[PDB]
């Protein structure tokens, strides 16, 4: 429910993208006009394509990342927890020295 | 005690030590990871042994 | 998320057959 | 992997023996290979394994006890006098060849981590060469030395996947 | 000779079915299945060998005196070769003479002081006997013994670095004591390679058994619980709630001595704790457990001056060597280095002021490694929730669960 709502996101952007590309190589050929301030824009779009390749946004992001490991690890250890309270239970019952 | 610093004896200055917040979270929540571990695969073999009813007769 | 669901149906479905037998 | 290839080939053979004892090359191939790899520990067993017989027989597996024990006390400016007091024979040659070129580079390593201030003379003795290191260290490696009170000063120099198996054990 | 006829009458009732009443037979003895057939056994193994060979051994290994001829070397050989190439599921339908054929190949290799040609004996046969790598059977106790007198401890490693959730039945028997053999002869295997993390689990398990009488295989394990938790932790760690009443009130008062150690290993003085391993220095080397109170007496210096970082920055060497009572900064000095390699401690030593700086500050979690090691902790607990959610299937479909 989540990675189809980013899919029709990813696949909208793709779409623009997809278009702009087709007009830049048109223009390219010769198909349509060879519009200057368009290729220009197009030119300052893929300048801008590498977006923040920074080392503080890589140490931020690891930081994340690691952040949501640990959030992880606590939960299933939860999670594991909660089926061996089940297990013992389930086994007490069961194999009862009475 | 209530103090929290580190004696520096070279030049003689008592430095205040402040503890990094999220390093010891993580310290901590590891070192309970490694010990759950161990407690269930303890409890594990302790339910083969009950189930065999093995004793030392 | 089908294998976990179709296993634990299985589970339950086994339980109550063994269930119905000895029930008269 | 080269090296690995053939560090397994060895192991296996004192294991099936027609009597419990192998040949005594391969007695010491065993335990000159665990000082290469450190393990001291495996390799102070395998010195009690052999029996008393063999190891009074040659006394080329008694050279390979002797430096073993100086890097078992981490004597590290003893262990370079031990490797040359015998001298061993080319079919063995090789890997005390090595064993020396480790035993530099972690001498080098401990140095440049544990000390921030080391005597020229006590450097040396690490290193295991005081012989041109004295005069080469200064411009190239750029460790900056001062004579007369000789001190050396070391400086230092595909998820996703994974994320959805998080989940979908959770949610189930 | 009827015998010859009998034989091929075997042949016909196996390979049709009828397995359950073959076994039944076999249990009958057979007046000692005719030992002197050695000149025939060779011919007897039609085929791919057969399970018949397998039973034949397991009763005249038990003549009380002079078990198989001068000539043991060759018949070993060939048990050597039978192990090797029986296959098939014919020995797990009998898993009391193969593991009772281990039994008396095990004292037989005791007596005459060859504990290494047997290794490579009990490691294929375990590998096949078991339904899973997860089961404990009991030729993991001979096999950690075998390479335990003769001291080759990595071939035994695979079968101890494995989780054991199961217990072989074997068809009866297995008593209390091939269950605590394994978790004391691996405690011992483990401390031999300076791995008290999983050496001190070892002994815990063996403690916890359930037991009415004290035995000689458990009293050397609290012995032992107590060094290796001083060497790895600071003090005694606190036993589980459910161990064995047994323990608490007969096997302590025998562990005096060391008891005794963990009370002088409570406050640190290293000369005192050197006063008490030399007066009761003949316990300690008459229960063979010597050479692991000398290691007490490192880790006591080793503990304080990890307690030093717990309070100092920069500290001179004289200065240290006058806490701890090393007595020399040169001694120090060497002392320091050790830890640092080993990854003890996190400091640096400047030679020049004489000084130890004790950085402690090993790593922040903003690694992509640290990700990797997290995530590896992950699997290891995801991998056993799911293990665990088996074994409690099963319950729910036993049929004496259901009534109650």
């Amino acid at each position: 429910e989540h990675l189809i709502a980013q899919h029709s996101a990813i696949k909208m952007l793709h779409s623009r993208v997809k278009l702009i590309l087709e007009y830049v190589k048109a223009s390219e050929a010769g198909e349509v006009p060879f519009n200057h301030e368009i290729l220009r824009e197009a030119y300052a779009l893929c300048h801008c394509l590498p977006v923040l390749s920074t080392d503080k946004f890589k140490t931020d992001f690891y930081d994340q990342c690691n952040d949501v490991g640990l959030m992880a690890y606590l939960g299933t250890i939860t999670k594991t927890c909660n089926t061996m309270n089940q297990f013992v239970n389930k086994f007490n019952v069961l194999y009862d020295r009475q | 005690g209530l103090i929290s610093a580190r004696v520096d004896s070279h030049s003689k200055i008592l430095y205040a030590r402040d503890v990094d917040q999220r390093s010891t979270t993580f310290e901590k929540s590891l070192l309970m990871g490694k010990e759950f571990q161990r407690r269930a695969k303890a409890m594990m073999l302790r339910a083969a042994v009950l189930r065999n009813q093995i004793h030392v007769k | 998320k089908e294998n976990h669901n179709r296993t634990q149906q299985q589970v339950e479905a086994e339980v109550t057959n063994i269930k119905k037998t000895l029930k008269a | 992997f080269s090296f690995k290839k053939l560090l397994d080939q060895c192991e296996n053979q004192e294991l099936e023996a027609p009597g419990g004892i192998a040949t005594p090359p391969v007695y010491g191939q065993l335990l000159a290979l665990y000082l290469l790899h450190n393990d001291m520990n495996n390799a102070r067993y395998l010195w009690k394994r052999i029996p008393p017989a063999i190891k009074s027989a040659n006394s080329e597996l008694g050279g390979i006890w002797s430096v073993g024990q100086r890097i078992w006390q981490r004597d590290f400016p003893g262990i370079y006098t031990t490797i040359n007091a015998h001298q061993w024979s080319e079919t063995v040659q090789p890997i005390m060849e090595a064993l020396r070129d480790a035993t530099r580079r972690r001498a080098f390593a401990l140095v440049s981590q544990a000390y921030t201030s080391i005597i020229a003379d006590d450097f040396a003795a690490f290193v295991g060469l005081p012989v041109e290191e004295a005069v080469k260290g200064i411009l190239e490696q750029g460790w900056q030395a001062d004579s007369t009170t000789r001190m050396v000063l070391p400086r230092k120099p595909q998820q996703l996947a994974r994320l959805t198996d998080y989940v979908a054990f959770l949610e189930n | 000779s009827a015998l010859e006829q009998f034989v091929n009458s075997v042949r016909q009732l196996s390979a049709q079915g009828q397995m359950t009443q073959l076994c039944e037979l076999i249990n009958k003895s057979g007046e000692l299945l005719a030992k002197n057939l050695s000149h025939l056994d060779t011919v007897l193994g039609a085929l791919d060998v057969q399970e018949h060979s397998l039973g034949v051994l397991a009763v005249l290994f038990v003549k009380f005196s002079m078990p198989s001829v001068p000539d043991f070397e060759t018949l070993f050989s060939q048990v050597q070769l039978f192990i090797s190439t029986c296959n098939g599921e014919h020995i797990r339908y009998a898993t009391d003479t193969f593991a009772g054929l281990c039994h008396q190949l095990t004292n037989a290799l005791v007596e005459r002081k060859q504990p290494l040609r047997g290794i490579g004996i009990l490691k294929q046969a375990i590998d096949k006997m078991q339904m899973n790598t997860n089961q404990l059977t009991s030729i993991h106790a001979d096999l950690c013994q075998l390479c335990l007198l003769a001291k080759c401890f990595k071939p035994a490693l695979p079968y101890l670095d494995v989780d054991m959730m199961d217990i072989c039945k074997e068809n009866g028997a297995y008593d209390a004591k091939h269950f605590l053999c394994y978790y004391y002869y691996g405690g011992m295997i483990y401390t031999g390679l300076k791995n008290f993390e999983r050496a001190l689990y070892f002994y815990e398990q063996a403690i916890t058994t359930p037991a009415m009488a004290v035995s000689h295989i458990m009293l050397e394990s609290y012995k032992k619980y107590i060094l290796v938790s001083l060497i790895l932790l600071g003090k005694v760690q606190q036993l589980p709630k459910y161990t064995s009443q047994i323990v608490g009130r007969f096997i302590k008062p025998l562990s005096n001595a060391y008891h005794e150690l963990a009370q002088v290993y409570s406050t640190n003085n290293p000369s005192e704790l050197r006063n008490l391993v030399n007066k009761h220095s003949e316990t300690f080397t008459r229960d063979n457990n010597m050479g692991l109170v000398k290691q007490c007496l490192s880790s006591l210096y080793k503990k304080n001056i990890q307690r030093l970082t717990k309070t100092f920055l920069t500290l001179s060497l004289q200065d240290m060597a006058s806490r701890v009572q090393l007595s020399g900064p040169q001694e120090a000095e060497k002392y320091v280095l050790h830890m640092i390699e080993d990854g003890e401690i996190f400091a640096s030593i400047n030679q020049k002021d004489g000084m130890v700086s004790f950085h402690d500050n090993p790593e922040k979690y903003n690694n992509p490694a640290m990700l990797h090691n997290i995530d590896q902790e992950m699997l290891k607990c995801i991998e056993l929730d799911e293990r665990l959610k088996a074994m409690d299937q099963e319950i729910t479909v036993n049929p004496q669960f259901v009534q109650k």
